């Protein structure tokens, strides 16, 4: 489903390792090491993302999204 | 149209660059702060040109004012240079299509490019130093050139004349620098590697230039201009975007991030970098 | 051959770790992590790419692109 | 612990192979080797930072951090 | 030898993951996967690289590469 | 030490996967494929560098620099 949809207002880095941000006012991390770089260019360029997950709960895990440039 | 640079002093030859970046351009309204503007070339047509005559590097002489630097107008490249005592136009290759009338026009062997007056030179255009002194030997072996094979002693000769004219009119920071060498103190111009930077940048600063609006601050490969007043102290003239030298690749001229605006290749440039995780082999 | 040539209009980050853009109206997919920020780079500042592969269809992987400065 | 937050004055690779950045005038190290080059996109742009650590002694090591823009 | 000088007027990714550019009029690949990243950035900052190898005939293999400003 | 300081005046990655710079007037290679990508990013941005090693002549290695921006 598509979660949430906007620019990323912000993106932490985990000490578990996994990758958060937040987008639409509700936070989604992810275990995918190779998002990191791609979604913090996103984060930088104003790029809107949609966030697509079977479970969309703020604070839920994803690994699929969508970069539009804006 | 003619001009001329005028190496009296330093306000004569700051008037000079001055009223010809007034006939040849337009400063941009978001870039100007009274007479001091960040200027876009005027589209002229494709072989214009500008005749500038050199005068005033050395007052004691009524008759150094004979040479001529032809300069295509839609970007500034020096064409060639013109001997008025033997009416004589020495074109460099690249410019066949730059035709004076009613003077001796000779076709020479090598380009007008930096890469090849470097090499011919035997002189680097980082570190270079020019004075009054070593214009004015410019402007004697530029005169006592004769054929159609550019010498070493003639290119060095090319290499100082063109940041002093064509340099100085696109960048008031060399502008800036170099007038100094025109005082009583005849000090030395040393070309730095931030001038020479500077000029290899200008086809990309033309091109983000115009989108500036007021932002904190603008950067563009190497270069960073981190207020306004350090766009309009380094930056007099760019090119006409929308001319080759005005895009590498892609279509988005710049990217805001944080009220900086950023040449977007730059930014693509270090955003590429993939997860350092991957840095492996033969697991 | 060439399946597709122009500006990346959207990407997208799939959930087997593959990596989707479309470009010329069609979608396609690649499996090379290294293209990923090559592509997304690409999309971000404008790039015309070329898609290349035995399969044009859209929908279909490949894993050759060019990247043109035009 | 918020241990620092704002923009990263500069960076340093080390020998033993970490990364250190400073931050409101407070030195920081992380062994994360993902967080190399994303925390030196964010020195490049100016990104503010803000360093978690359950250790806030300058000097101290850390391996989370949150990036947001202006 | 310097086998070719001048700015990349395309680069591609291979099927093969290689990594070919065409520098002055002529094609080279590389094996080395930490290029591709170096290549794209040289491509998208218009930088001078120069191809060193063994074989500067078109279509040959480089490892060797410098970038510079000019 | 501090060996130098300034902007890199050119990069080379050669042919033994080492990678080296060139910062006031003198040279210097590393062998962490880490500060690959971070080296040339400075490189293409004018990140002031501060080369660092116990050797300290042209042509000699290191493994610790500092960035800044300014």
């Amino acid at each position: 489903a598509d979660c949430a949809k906007g620019k990323i207002e912000f993106s932490k880095y985990n000490e578990n390792d996994t990758f958060t941000v937040k987008v639409a006012g509700k936070e989604y991390w992810t275990n995918r090491w190779n998002l990191q770089p791609l979604l913090q260019s996103a984060q930088l360029t104003g790029m809107t993302v949609t966030i697509k997950s079977s479970t969309c709960a703020s604070g839920s895990g994803f690994a699929e999204v969508q970069f539009n440039n804006d | 149209q003619e001009f001329t640079i005028d190496f009296s002093t330093q306000q004569s030859y700051v008037s000079s660059l001055n009223s010809i970046r007034t006939a040849i351009s337009t400063p941009l309204e978001h870039i100007s702060q009274g007479a001091t503007s960040v200027s876009v070339i005027n589209h002229t047509p494709p072989g214009s040109y500008i005749s500038v005559g050199i005068r005033g590097l050395d007052v004691y002489q009524a008759h150094f004012d004979h040479l001529r630097l032809i300069i295509e107008q839609n970007n500034l490249y020096v064409a060639g240079f013109v001997n008025t005592a033997t009416n004589t136009f020495y074109r460099f290759s690249d410019f066949a299509h730059i035709s004076l009338p009613g003077v001796t026009t000779i076709s020479m062997t090598t380009d007008s490019s930096y890469t090849t007056l470097q090499r011919v030179a035997a002189l680097e255009r980082s570190g270079m130093q020019i004075s009054r002194h070593s214009l004015v030997s410019s402007y004697l072996a530029l005169m006592e050139f004769s054929g159609n094979t550019m010498t070493r002693e003639a290119s060095r000769a090319v290499l100082r004349f063109v940041t002093v004219t064509a340099q100085a009119l696109r960048f008031r920071q060399i502008q800036r620098e170099f007038r100094q060498a025109l005082s009583e103190t005849a000090p030395v111009y040393t070309m730095t590697p931030e001038d020479v930077d500077l000029t290899l940048n200008w086809g990309r600063i033309s091109n983000v230039l115009p989108e500036y609006r007021g932002e904190d601050g603008v950067r563009v490969g190497r270069i960073s201009f981190n207020n306004i007043s350090a766009i309009l102290g380094t930056v007099a003239v760019i090119l006409n975007c929308h001319q080759p030298e005005c895009q590498i690749t892609g279509d988005r001229p710049v990217i805001k991030i944080n009220n900086t605006l950023w040449e977007s290749n730059t930014a693509a440039a270090f955003l590429n970098r993939k997860s350092q995780s991957l840095y492996t082999t033969g697991e």
